[PDB]
């Protein structure tokens, strides 16, 4: 059962930080690049972050830069998404998924399997 | 009547690779942790004598270059084999003008063919590449090269 | 407001054909490859088109995609009630050094 | 007993090119005014069938690809001929691991073999080249390629 | 008789300009890059300027920049070396020669045939 | 003061061997090719070594050159009174975007 599960949801006070742990099972972690993707309620998809196979490269999005941090722990086969100072716009079901594509000028993305998602519900 | 076996390779021989449903790998330890294209059901062809065989059906412990065993880089516990080439390995998308360029496209360093072997019936054909200019896979890829000298 | 623009929605009768357009500049859809994603409500989004022209195993043959210049288009043959979801583009922006997804199109049947 | 003549070419055939005492040209009009390596006493070889002949010793008015004449770019009053290839033409210094990279090393566009012909006994082999990475010449150069589709 | 001759020498008042014409005979001008080279009295060689095959690019030396200008006229098969404000250091036998080499990062120079040189004798 | 440095002079008996060194950084002699020039007095300088190991047609076989790292060395066999001239290096400096010639070495016989 190849799975890539996400934990760390729940109601959060605004302006606080969480670690969205992402446990990976059923496949080799070091052969894949894990993405982070959120869908706000009543909205569409939005790509968030990206890390390389060995954690050397950490890629962010324009709207998440500064407030977000990607990290990789290949020993535990878990990628870490450190959110910081959650706003009213990131109350979204954070999906996580693995990618075996490239990033250089003619890049091709293969975001194969997406997790069920964790629900961040930052509110009172 | 039988011709030279594909297990025998000489410097200057022309190799012809086919990599059906080839995918993209971020880094290959045989190529010093560099991007590569790999296929499971790949096929190797020697153009000069016409011999060909599926990569997964070759016992890589027996292959020889100029009467010498291939240089094996046991990287991360996985045993690979080296088939060196004079120049860069030329590969392109099968059946089309879609053409690929290797990682060391700017240097005069030559390229090589790497194959991972389990010792049973699973071999992976690795060709050097820079990026997904032919796609992230599975994409058919065809290649060509000329065998080089023994490692020194 | 995404770089890759899509129609807000589209509809057709069951068994019919629909197409969803998807535009962009050369930095994302002219240079890089694009992909399509189906988000059936209540479940995780799936990969149905990759490499602008190919589908993963298990995706029905009725789905198709093709790129014409700096623009790609989704193609769905034989509309069904079950195949009612949200479809998104996906590609890399070399200039932006980030992954840009499609704005979003909602398939409906009436 | 005779094999297919070198005047006949088919898509996917492997061509083997030797350029003795090859020099460097700043721009070749057949390749849109781009650098190239040229030799006077060159030799062309077809690997698949083994046929070979000196480039100056074969008449380009008769050569055919897939039953069709080669596309001729009469540039600056000099008639050239095009032998298309699937992918980039791979060339290297003869007898050395040192390798050459063509002008379109970063791009996807495939390469071609261009030949200038006087109609008598003088033909010049032109291979795509970016710079003098193998030298300004005369330097021996050996190359390899696989024939592509007819021009459209 | 392949020749590449230079004209326009003589005693010159300091601070004045000359055009060092370079007539080419016996070879195709547009297939070669013409160099300009001078040897000061009691000194060695010094490379001065360079022009492309079609005159698209013009290359100078650090000590000759600003005071020197290269130009090509492929119709007349003559390359022009415009000296400006001659100093006390450029009173040298300006050789001119043809080159079929390259300039990109692995450049190899083949400055095949050098002319007899013109003698600039800037003095009173 | 040239980038490519050379010994000011060297000498030997007739029929003997001399060598002239020539150094430089990677930008000129490490990346690009170098060449050698002989300047017999009263005449134009000639090409005797090109491509760091090769000679133009007509240059005697007694002349030789070889590059060892970011440095090249001229090699002369069978010194003669006639082969007494000034020898210079020549290479392109990619960083400087200019052609840099050798400082100059003067062969003498005594």
């Amino acid at each position: 059962q190849v799975q890539l599960v996400e934990s760390g949801g729940g109601v959060v006070q605004p302006g606080r930080s969480l670690r969205l742990s992402c446990a990976a099972s059923g496949f080799t972690f070091r052969s894949y690049a894990i993405h982070w993707v959120r869908q706000a309620p009543g909205k569409g998809l939005e790509w968030v972050a990206l890390i390389s196979y060995d954690g050397s490269n950490g890629y962010y999005a324009d709207s998440v830069k500064g407030r977000f941090t990607i990290s990789r722990d290949n020993s535990k086969n878990t990628v870490y998404l450190q959110v910081n100072t959650l706003r009213a716009e990131d109350t979204a079901l954070y999906y996580c998924a693995r990618d075996r594509g490239s990033i250089v000028e003619p890049a091709a993305l293969y975001i194969d399997y997406w997790g069920q998602g964790t629900l961040v519900t930052v509110s009172s | 009547a039988p011709a030279r076996p594909i297990t025998n390779w000489r410097s200057g021989d022309v190799v012809w690779v086919t990599l059906p449903s080839a995918e993209y790998a971020q880094s290959q330890s045989a190529m010093g942790s560099h991007p590569a294209y790999w296929s499971e059901e790949a096929t190797i062809i020697n153009v000069a004598t016409g011999q060909r065989a599926a990569v997964s059906s070759i016992k890589w412990d027996q292959v020889t270059l100029n009467g010498k065993a291939l240089h094996k880089e046991t990287h991360s516990g996985l045993v690979y084999y080296q088939l060196p080439l004079m120049g860069k390995i030329n590969f392109w998308q099968q059946g089309t003008t879609k053409a690929g360029y290797t990682y060391n496209y700017n240097t005069t360093d030559s390229d090589s063919l790497w194959v991972w072997w389990d010792g049973g019936s699973k071999a992976y054909l690795y060709i050097s590449t820079y990026t997904t200019m032919l796609g992230a896979g599975p994409v058919n890829i065809t290649g060509l090269g000329a065998v080089g000298p023994n490692p020194v | 407001q995404s770089v890759l623009t899509q129609p807000p929605s589209v509809s057709a009768a069951p068994g019919q054909m629909v197409t969803i357009s998807c535009s962009g500049s050369s930095s994302n859809i002219g240079n890089n490859y694009v992909s399509w994603y189906q988000h059936l409500p209540g479940t995780a989004p799936k990969l149905l088109i990759y490499d602008n022209n190919k589908r993963p195993s298990g995706i029905p043959d009725r789905f198709s995609g093709s790129k014409s210049g700096t623009s790609v288009t989704l193609g769905i043959t034989g509309l069904q009630t079950g195949d009612e979801a949200d479809y998104y583009c996906g590609t890399w922006d070399s200039s932006l050094s980030a992954v840009v997804f499609g704005g979003g199109t909602k398939l409906t049947v009436l």
